């Protein structure tokens, strides 16, 4: 449907990636010393 | 006293298992690989010179374990239950010796730790092996500990032995459509790999082999593999007329619409459709370009040199495929333990251990390298001692591997996981129990009906009485008492023995061959199908039974398939029993009277040729008697004991034969579970989580399996008075009924241990963590939430702890874990104390509290607390027998049942768990019990065996009770007496683990998951349960509407949201933040875990924006 | 850290009773956090040389039965040491040598440079060239002094024989003490002296065991 | 049995000074415990 | 470990009852019940324990610290 709001079949692919919020990407606990555990994701879209 | 033939055949099994101990199986496999294997492993590789310096080598040529040529043993070792407090590894290190080149005209050499093998307890290696109950205490260590199981970074684990498919041998599969694909697996060192052959379409058959490309027609193949002449193929392959005619024709047909004399074209159309050569040494594309393939593939099994040998091979491998497709049934089954094979500790150490160092080469290659770049000077200066630089991959390496239980594995591209397993010491049952356990493996899915259930071939050489409910991938089954695990034992020897007795090479052997005898079969291979098979096999049983080829190299007839095997496999199941020859047995009474006088013991036997260790195929191949009242003289063995058909744990259950199987499946199931001594060690040793009873007893009747495994000195479990009468109320289902006064006389008092490790570690800021503290405000006493400690401000011994006391102050530097510098002025000093705190539903005490020091070097801090639960109210009792339960109402005393000489039955059990789970051999030890206590013996019963009832009686009668166990009871509440009799005499009742007191559980409002919110999982963490998918459901069905939103939405995740009327979206307090307004958003509430989809969504390219209503005005 | 925001008390408890896990002050009764939200479960040039130097340390570092601990210690100097750009055109052996040594040395353990050499054909004086300069173009604590009363430790380890070496431990270990105060242990290598004192107190514990065996 | 606490296998009483050592004195073995308390401490039997 | 100093159910003193038990068998080669039976134990409750009841803590008291 166009309703004039999502501009039509562009959007389908990808051109501003959106990066989803830290607390949906926790940063794991600092477990005893400045190391750090990742989570997977923000390594993913870090690398992107 | 003449010894009695019926019953003496007994006393071979002790003296067998006092010979031979109960785990040989990871004992003498590891014995056999830290003697043989590491011999070969580097015999297999002495050599290494990478490429350059020409004049340079490196000679590996001997392997030892802890001996440096000093003394017989090790100069040097740690004693392991030491080892075992520390948490350091117990190792023997590895030494080498190397005629190596460095300089001119030297070729030095010398002995060298190349690392440390982890040697296993009680092993030829281990301080212990040998040692007589004084050194067994100057090494501060259990006499009665099993041994066989490693130990690693202070826990101890095991090789949990793992059952294998059959390896290179020949296994055929049928099915619906298909076409019956047959399959031979087979490896030897280099590339383990499979080769699949089937049918594609209607009778036309093809390999399916991964290795060359794809599907090449069998007349082919059958022709590049030597045998041209292809119209006797037909009497090879099909066989001599039968209705195999037709049904083969096919493949044989459109062979001849290709190509023909395979010297160029079949050679040559095999190496058409091969993979590419990987590069170099592509020269040998030829017409015998694949010709390699063919020799070697997978075939590693035969492979050779001339052609025929392979070539009637893979025909005899065809011939058996189209009988299945003549019929159905005619296929081997891959169930049966016959086709199973299982591998000890040894093996699947060596596995691992040669991949390490053939590692631990091929980077050493490389560090002998950067040496010889750059030519300084004249370079020799041994490059050895970087060896050691080097090291550890093979040590640190198999630590690592052996504690996690990850096997990486690349030379056969295979990885296996979850191989050990912690070794549980609940009880002493279960410290044999990891022990003599089987894990079976492969085999694919879960819920595949083929590899599941317990076959009747399964006698006497698996457990028939468990295999119980922890599959995941695959089943978990017992050893028996007897089986003695086939090794190696070799291959030529017992081949060209089988030509002087009489068989003919395949080479002679012309044309026709399924007609004549049978065949012979050597570890899945033709070699001469000698004629006259009976006398053939006679004649070879009694050489294996006398002078020659012994255990194993084991053989056995076949009708329906025309052949008789012969397989020298190791890793393979077997067991003892005795010969009936001719007429009768072997034995003659002499032998038994000439063993326990005590000399003549076990493997006199087998050099005797008495009993021998069976096969499983030939067993079926045998006749067996049970008892020596049944001889015929058609017959060949006779078991030594019926009962060693039950396993290890299984022997604890008396009368197994009076139950059904599903009560001792859950017996050899939980029993394990109960509680006990453990190990005469016990107070010396500290252990993660340890139970242990107070006051332990015999079991009233004993199995003669119990005297076998010392159960009876280690007993788990109370001998409690019991009566059967259904009481109360709180009796009903399963639910027994204690007695107060009576508990309180120390029935099954349960001490429990603990222990939290605090490693005290060193930062790379050169600070230490302190264990200070002892606050003590206010003159003269400390804290509460502290006190309880003592000056050194560590955890003292004997002192009531609860809750918030602390019983280990640790404090740690805050700066340490920051970046040093060339710069303190003063302080390393500020601290961060963060002392860890005993929460617990109940107080305890503090008993010993150890401080040692690792490998190294740093401060290690192990505490173990102790609490007595009191056998309160919801705690899990088991009957020995297959019964279960929990305490219900605990009566006080002067109520329950009392009588003639006032006895109060301490357990009151119920009746109904009788009828319908139907198991009788309780109630028999009932009588025994009340039997054996008034005369005083200890009165045996057994699986198949043991005290009869019938003269049971007659002890008690004489003694004033009746002939069965019902007695007459006046009921304590009231005082008359009770209208119908009830039944009792002492059981045993083994208090287990899951006491309530742990596992009781509640939450207000704990801890969220960051990431969910929901509430945290389990106990521990903290509390909150579980709605499941299939659960919330039934809530519907009530139709509870405000109860489901009162449930999954604000008792759980309770959360406001702003979205933006206009363009729905999230927002936070005032910004819609896609539209600046802060105007036409209204706020709302909604699960967290809803707007965390809405999120982890709209990240991902999708919106499902909300629209809104109002609720009012329709 | 934050404040009661009535009594405005400075002192919070956790609870850790109920498994409500409450944060309150004594003073106010409010709570603060409610409700612990607790978890659970490339190519530079520079970042390379790095990786390489961890893999040369760890390397050195067990061969010499050295703490794990200490290892990422001297790490940590080898990074300084790249700042001043002392460690570029120096054989890499001789600085992740020193580097390494540092370390162990302030910790006041027993490893030598003598025995450090060992690992390489080298001389004892190159990578004490090496080491004496890198301590010129950092600046260094005075800490790094050894005395016997730690390698005699070590050196008794290899010495075989039996239980008695621990007695003669204290036997040598007074004797040496007393070496250094009578004035004849300055300016000295200390291995030398401090073999000297096992062969004393061995000797005084009337053993036989040779110059050769005690040299090695 | 008097001080602080004792070696495992030495069973010497061993007191320790303020970061020092895990040594024992007497023996070379190393692990130790802490001797039991002097404190009074109650017990209820039942 | 020791043996307990009443029944679990009959309630009568025992602890006692061990020691002379098992030094009336080891000097006296005689039979399990008759020693009993005649040491006063005339119920079976009372009875088991001293004929059950492995007495472990001597296994145990080869392990001590003090030594
Ligand atoms: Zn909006
Ligand atoms: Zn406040
Ligand atoms: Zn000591
Ligand atoms: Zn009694």
């Amino acid at each position: 449907d166009a309703t004039v709001p999502s501009g039509r079949p562009e959007t389908y692919i990808w051109r501003y990636l959106p990066a989803p919020p830290v607390c949906i990407r926790p940063s794991v606990m600092m477990q005893d010393s400045p190391a750090s555990n990742e989570d997977d994701l923000t390594v993913k879209l870090t690398e992107i | 006293d003449e010894i009695n033939t019926a019953q003496d055949k007994w006393h071979l099994l002790p003296a067998f298992l006092k010979v031979k101990g109960l785990v040989k199986q990871h004992l003498d496999s590891f014995n056999y690989f830290v003697d043989t294997d590491l011999k070969k492993i580097i015999k297999a590789n002495q050599l290494i010179l990478s490429d350059v310096d020409p004049e340079f080598y490196l000679k590996y040529v001997d392997i030892r374990v802890g001996k440096k040529s000093s003394s017989s043993t090790k100069d040097y070792l740690t004693p392991p239950h030491e080892c075992r407090l520390r948490d350091m590894t117990y190792s023997a290190p590895i030494y080498v010796d190397i005629e190596y080149t460095r300089g001119r005209n030297i070729i030095m050499h010398k002995d060298v730790e190349i690392g440390r093998m982890p040697i296993m307890l009680r092993s030829n290696k281990c301080i212990l092996y040998d040692a007589d109950e004084s050194k067994m205490a100057k090494l501060n260590e259990c006499p009665l500990d099993p041994g066989g199981y490693f130990i690693v970074n202070g826990t101890e684990k095991v090789i949990l032995v793992q059952e294998q498919l059959s390896k290179n041998r020949i296994i055929v599969e049928a099915d619906e459509k298909k076409g019956i694909v047959q399959a031979s697996v087979t490896s030897s060192t280099h590339e383990r790999k499979s080769k699949t052959y089937v049918i594609t379409k209607n009778g036309k058959i093809y390999l399916k082999h991964n290795s060359i490309a794809e599907e090449i027609p069998i007349a082919i193949v059958l022709k590049a593999c030597g045998i041209l002449s292809d119209l006797e193929i037909m009497q090879l392959v099909c066989g001599n007329d039968s209705s195999y005619q037709d049904i083969f024709a096919v493949n044989l047909e459109e062979s001849s619409k290709l190509d023909i004399y395979t010297q160029q074209q079949a050679l040559e159309y095999i190496g058409a459709k091969v993979k590419t050569m990987r590069r170099q040494k592509l020269t040998i594309l030829q017409e015998g370009i694949e010709a390699i393939a063919t020799t070697v593939i997978a075939h590693l099994t035969v492979e050779a040199l001339d052609f025929r040998e392979k070539a009637l091979y893979i025909a005899m491998m065809t011939r058996r495929v189209v009988m299945a497709m003549y019929n159905p049934k005619m296929i081997d089954d891959r169930d049966y333990v016959g086709n199973k094979r299982l591998e000890l500790a040894g093996q699947l150490i060596s596995l691992l251990f040669e991949d390490l160092f053939k590692k631990f080469n091929n980077d050493f290659k490389l560090s002998i390298d950067k040496v010889l770049k750059k030519p300084n000077r004249a370079m020799e200066y041994d490059a050895l001692l970087s060896i050691n630089v080097h090291s550890n991959n093979i040590t640190s390496g198999l630590n690592r591997a052996i504690s996690t239980g990850n096997w990486s594995l690349k030379r056969f591209k295979m990885e296996r996981a979850g191989v050990t397993h912690v070794l549980s010491r609940l009880s002493y049952i279960s410290a044999l129990g990891m022990m003599t356990r089987i894990s079976s493996q492969f085999e694919k899915s879960r819920k595949v009906s083929g590899p599941r259930a317990l076959q009747p071939s399964q006698f006497g050489m698996l457990c028939t009485a468990d295999t119980p409910e922890g599959e995941a991938c695959g089943l978990v089954k017992n050893l028996a008492l007897m089986t003695h695990i086939t090794t190696d034992d070799e291959e030529e020897p017992i081949k060209k023995l089988c030509y002087v007795l009489g068989v003919e090479d395949i080479t002679l052997i012309d044309s026709a061959s399924l007609h004549l005898n049978y065949g012979v079969y050597l570890n899945g291979t033709l070699i001469g199908s000698i004629r006259f098979p009976t006398k053939f096999v006679t004649q070879f049983r009694h050489l294996r039974r006398t002078g020659k080829v012994s255990e194993f190299i084991s053989i056995y007839s076949n009708s329906h398939q025309m052949a008789v095997h012969i397989a020298t496999d190791g890793g393979r199941i077997c067991r003892p029993l005795i010969i009936v020859s001719d007429g009768q047995s072997r034995v003659k009474d002499i032998h038994l009277r000439k063993l326990l006088d005590g000399e003549l013991d076990f493997d006199d036997f087998l050099k005797l040729g008495l009993v021998e260790y069976l096969d499983v195929n030939e067993e079926n191949d045998s006749y067996i008697a049970l008892y020596e009242k049944d001889i015929v003289p058609s017959m060949t063995h006779l078991e030594i004991e019926p009962f060693t058909i039950l396993g290890a744990v299984a022997g604890l259950i008396p009368y197994p034969h009076h139950n059904q199987s599903p009560r001792n499946t859950y017996q050899c199931a939980m029993g394990k579970q109960a509680i006990g001594a453990i190990a005469y060690n016990q107070f010396k040793r500290i252990d993660t989580l340890l139970y242990l009873m107070t006051y332990p007893q015999q079991p009233m009747v004993k199995t003669k399996t119990i005297e076998l495994i010392d159960y009876d000195k280690l007993p788990a479990g109370q001998n409690a008075t019991v009566a059967v009468m259904s009481y109360s109320g709180y009796d009903i289902e399963d639910a027994l009924v204690l007695n107060k006064s009576s508990i309180d006389r120390g029935f099954g008092r349960c001490e429990t241990r603990r222990k939290t490790t605090t490693v005290l570690k060193r930062y790379a800021n050169h600070t230490q963590d302190i264990i200070g503290g002892m606050r003590v405000d206010e003159n003269g006493d400390p804290i509460w939430q502290h006190q309880s400690l003592g000056p050194d401000g560590l955890g003292e011994v004997g002192m009531k702890v609860q809750s918030g006391q602390i019983y280990i102050n640790k404090s740690v530097p805050t700066n340490s874990a920051d970046a040093p510098n060339p710069n303190n002025v003063n302080v390393q000093t500020q601290y961060r104390e963060a002392p860890v705190i005993y929460r617990g539903p109940e107080p305890s005490h503090i008993d010993q509290v150890m401080m040692s020091v690792s490998d190294n070097d740093q401060a290690l801090i192990k505490v173990l607390l102790r609490q007595n639960r009191r056998p309160e109210l919801g705690d899990k009792f088991s009957s020995r027998h297959g019964q279960k339960g929990v305490c219900g109402i605990i009566v006080k005393q002067e109520d329950m049942p009392f009588n003639d000489q006032g006895i109060v039955p301490d357990i009151i059990m119920n009746p109904h768990g009788f009828p319908s789970r139907m198991t009788v051999g309780k109630m028999i030890e009932l009588i025994s019990g009340k039997a054996g206590v008034l005369n005083g013996t200890l009165e045996y019963g057994t699986c198949f065996g043991g005290s009869k009832l019938e003269d049971m009686s007659k002890i008690l009668v004489d003694q004033g009770f009746n002939y069965s166990g019902k007695d007459m009871l006046y009921s304590g509440i009231t005082g008359e007496c009770l209208q119908a009799y009830i039944f009792f005499g002492p059981i045993y009742y083994q208090k287990l683990k899951h006491m309530v007191l742990d596992k009781m559980h509640a939450r207000a409002r704990g801890p969220r998951a960051v990431l969910t919110r929901q509430p945290t999982e389990g106990r521990s963490r903290d509390g909150g349960l579980r709605l499941g998918e299939m659960e919330r459901d039934c809530v519907i069905a009530y139709g509870a509407s405000q109860l489901l939103l009162e449930r999954l939405m604000i008792s759980s995740d309770a959360f406001e949201v702003d979205v933006c009327d206009k363009c729905g979206l999230m927002g936070y307090s005032g910004w819609c933040t896609t539209c600046k307004s802060a105007e036409n958003i209204i706020k709302m509430t909604i699960p967290y875990a809803a707007k965390l989809l809405f999120q982890e969504l709209l990240s991902m390219n999708i919106a499902p924006r909300l629209r809104l209503e109002d609720i009012f005005q329709q | 850290m934050p404040v009661c925001k009535n009594c405005h008390g400075t002192e919070f408890e956790r609870d850790l009773s109920n498994a409500n896990n409450d944060l309150v002050c004594k003073a106010c009764g409010v709570v603060s956090e409610d409700n612990p939200i607790v978890s659970e479960v490339a190519l530079e040039s520079r970042e390379a040389t790095l990786n390489n130097a961890r893999r040369k340390l760890r390397a050195v570092s067990y061969a010499l039965h050295i703490p794990e601990y200490i290892t990422d210690a001297a790490f940590q100097w080898y990074k300084l040491a790249l700042a001043n750009n002392f460690v570029q055109g120096r054989r890499s052996q001789n600085v992740i040598a020193s580097c390494l040594y540092v370390a162990c040395r302030k910790e006041k353990t027993h490893h030598m440079l003598i025995d450090f050499s060992s690992r390489l054909q080298v001389s004892v004086y190159s990578i004490g060239a090496t080491f004496l300069k890198m301590v010129k173009k950092l600046h260094i604590t005075e800490l790094p002094l050894a005395d016997p009363s730690l390698f005699i430790q070590h050196f008794a380890e290899k010495l075989d024989l039996a239980d008695k070496k621990i007695k003669v431990v204290k036997d040598a270990v007074k004797l040496a003490q007393r070496m250094s105060k009578d004035w004849m242990f300055e300016g000295r290598r200390p291995a030398g002296i401090a073999g000297a004192c096992i062969l004393l107190a061995c000797r005084m514990n009337n053993l036989r065991r040779t110059h050769t065996e005690i040299v090695a | 049995a008097t001080l602080k606490y004792i070696c495992a296998e030495c069973s010497s009483k061993l007191s320790l000074s303020r970061t020092d050592a895990v040594r024992c004195k007497d023996c070379g073995h190393r692990i130790l415990l802490k001797a039991r308390t002097k404190r009074l401490v109650q017990f209820e039997a039942r | 470990m020791i043996v307990p100093v009443r029944c679990f159910s009959c309630g009568k003193v025992v602890g006692d009852k061990w020691e002379s038990y098992l030094n009336l068998l080891q000097e006296d080669e005689l039979d399990e019940g008759t020693a009993l039976s005649r040491l006063g134990l005339k119920r079976y409750c009372c009875r088991r324990m001293i004929l059950t009841h492995v007495d472990l803590i001597e296994k145990f008291l080869r392990y001590n610290p003090l030594e």
